[PDB]
């Protein structure tokens, strides 16, 4: 299972903070994933950060309020909201899963070596959920 | 006729020079020839079927 910091309640302007705590070390293999949950609304993606720390997607519509980063040495899923509006009022859940980084195009030497290769990743699953934080935003 | 010479095959020259000869036409004939350092990959093998 997993560990998310406890339900928050913030006034619109200010930004907010979401821990994701993993049982000691035994999920750092496995990939990061962020998710809203807007009720009647389905469920949107946050972003993602992989494992190997050398991708940190995040989506657009909310790449300017929104940061994901993961602190190795404590092995801590971290998400800062900015905005904080009326939108922002949502159950946010962490989540721990696995992509599949396959070998797109990819221009080997002559020699045999491997000058470069796109290998871009596919999300393939989610296994491990958070608990789910929710975030109160009112005025 | 009426002929004597010494010899040594071990102090002899012929087949130290002869050696070198076949190393050269040796080297010479693989310069010519494909490289094949694009082998030099992890190979997936396995045993292998009808064999005593
Ligand atoms: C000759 O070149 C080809 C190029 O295509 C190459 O084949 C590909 O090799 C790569 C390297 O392993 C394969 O990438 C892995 O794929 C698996 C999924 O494989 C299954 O599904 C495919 C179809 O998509 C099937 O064809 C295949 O037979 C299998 O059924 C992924 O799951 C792997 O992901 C793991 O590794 C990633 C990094 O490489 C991680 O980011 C990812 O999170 C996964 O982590 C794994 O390891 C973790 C520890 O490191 C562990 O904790 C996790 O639980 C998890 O197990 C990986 O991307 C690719 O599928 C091959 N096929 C294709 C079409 O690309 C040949 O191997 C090569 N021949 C040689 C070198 O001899
Ligand atoms: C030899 O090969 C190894 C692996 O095979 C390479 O090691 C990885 O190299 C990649 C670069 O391709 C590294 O990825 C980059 O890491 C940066 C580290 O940033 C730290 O600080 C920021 C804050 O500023 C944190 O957010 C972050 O988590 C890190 O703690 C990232 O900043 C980079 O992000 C940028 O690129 C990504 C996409 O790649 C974008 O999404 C981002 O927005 C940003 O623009 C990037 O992720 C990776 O860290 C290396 N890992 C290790 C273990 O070394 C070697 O680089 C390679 N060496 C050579 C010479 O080829």
């Amino acid at each position: 299972q997993l560990v998310q910091s406890g339900p928050e309640v913030r006034k619109p302007g200010t930004s907010v903070k979401v821990s994701c705590k993993a049982p000691g070390n035994t999920l750092k293999t496995y990939d990061l994933h962020w998710v809203r949950s807007v009720p009647g609304q389905g469920l949107q993606w946050m972003g993602w950060i992989s494992h190997e720390g050398d991708k940190k997607v995040i989506v657009e519509r909310f790449k300017a309020k929104v940061t994901i980063d993961w602190d190795r040495s404590t092995n801590t899923a971290y998400l800062q909201l900015s905005g904080l509006t009326s939108g922002d009022t949502a159950v946010y859940y962490c989540a721990k899963g696995s992509k599949h980084r396959l070998r797109d195009y990819a221009l080997y030497d002559d020699d045999g070596a491997l000058n470069w290769a796109v290998d871009v990743d596919y999300l393939s699953n989610l296994e491990f959920w958070g608990q789910g934080t929710a975030v109160t935003v009112s005025s | 006729e009426n002929v004597t010479e010494e010899f040594n095959m071990w102090k002899n020259n012929m087949v130290e020079q002869m050696h070198t000869d076949i190393i050269s036409l040796w080297d010479q004939s693989l310069k010519p020839c494909v490289k094949l350092t694009p082998l030099c990959v992890t190979l997936q093998c396995t045993n292998v079927n009808n064999i005593t």
